[PDB]
């Protein structure tokens, strides 16, 4: 299912290019080396509750 | 918010409150970035001059984490009309940048296709605000949140005495007494995905609050992503 199979294992955005999974992130996040996880660039990335 | 629960410390950091000249909140909003707030177009009639407060959770006193921001530019969708309530969306650019901290953070804007295929197909979303806790009553002095199930589009069109346009979507319960209410307008409707919250809607309207056979109506953020992008530039 690619993107339809558990979001293609992507942390956030999942797209299908050349019939393959391509993950991407919201602004303020960088795509990790594994091409799946999204790494925040600052202390208050969007979408994260502030519980600390 | 009728029913639901109090937003505990840090649980709804993207919540914004529009306050009039008397420093009383009359509508909610969603923090999108340090300079932008997302809200409902119909709120821009509830008061002439207004400001935006962030980091507030208890309207009674001042903890010290709250911050007030003046609005520099108001961008209301030119197609909004009270006759249809369609295009109920507005973006506010603040004069000064919001400082993110405990209880003050932006919600993520998702991409259109992904949000529609992955976010809006989830079982539920979360709505929040300082609105009324009963159909007849004063605004809540405490910020509240409520998990609301996405509602089948055909089911809601049938249950509505008003036309549900493609710029609207429904969420809530048929008989369970929980729903958004007067004052929650403009507030956030967010959907969680892997512990990250994306803005998926704007509290818009409903025929009464938590009425049996009636659902809550929300502006569909995915239908205005390009409009929002253009607004955050001009
Ligand atoms: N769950 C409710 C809710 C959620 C969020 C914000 C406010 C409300 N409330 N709270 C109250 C209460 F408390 F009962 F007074 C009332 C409302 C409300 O939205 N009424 C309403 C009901 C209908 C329409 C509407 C839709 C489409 C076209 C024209 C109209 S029209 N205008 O009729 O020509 C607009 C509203 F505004
Ligand atoms: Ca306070």
């Amino acid at each position: 299912k690619l993107c339809s199979l558990d979001n293609g294992d992507c942390d956030q955005f999942c797209h299908e290019e050349q019939n393959s999974v391509v993950c991407s992130c919201a602004r303020g996040y960088t795509l990790a080396d594994n091409g799946k996880a999204c790494i925040p660039t600052g202390p208050y990335p969007c979408g994260k509750q502030t519980l600390e | 918010i009728v029913g639901g629960q109090e937003c505990k410390d840090g649980e709804c950091p993207w919540q914004a409150l529009l306050i009039n000249e008397e420093n009383e909140g009359f509508c909610g909003g969603t923090i999108l970035s340090e300079f932008y707030i997302l809200t409902a177009a119909h709120c821009l009639y509830q008061a002439k001059r207004f400001k935006v407060r962030v980091g507030d959770r208890n309207t009674e006193q001042e903890e010290g984490g709250e911050a007030v921001h003046e609005v520099e530019v108001v961008i209301k969708h030119n197609r909004f009309t009270k006759e249809t309530y369609d295009f109920d969306i507005a973006v506010l650019r603040l004069k000064t940048p919001i400082t993110f901290r405990m209880n003050v953070a932006p919600a993520c804007l998702p991409e259109r296709d992904w949000a529609e295929s992955t976010l809006m197909t989830q079982k539920t979303g979360i709505v929040s605000g300082f609105g009324r806790t009963h159909e007849k009553g004063r605004q809540s002095t405490r910020l509240k949140m409520l998990e609301v199930p996405y509602v089948d589009r055909n089911s809601c069109k049938l249950s509505s005495s008003f036309i549900i346009t493609q710029n609207m979507f429904c969420a809530g319960y048929d008989t369970k007494q929980e729903d958004a209410c007067q004052g929650d307008s403009g507030g956030p409707h967010v959907t969680r995905f892997k512990d990250t919250y994306f803005v998926t809607g704007i509290v818009s309207w409903g025929e009464g609050c938590a009425r049996k056979g009636k659902y809550g109506i929300y502006t569909k953020v995915t239908a205005f992503l390009k409009w929002i992008d253009r607004s955050m530039k001009t």
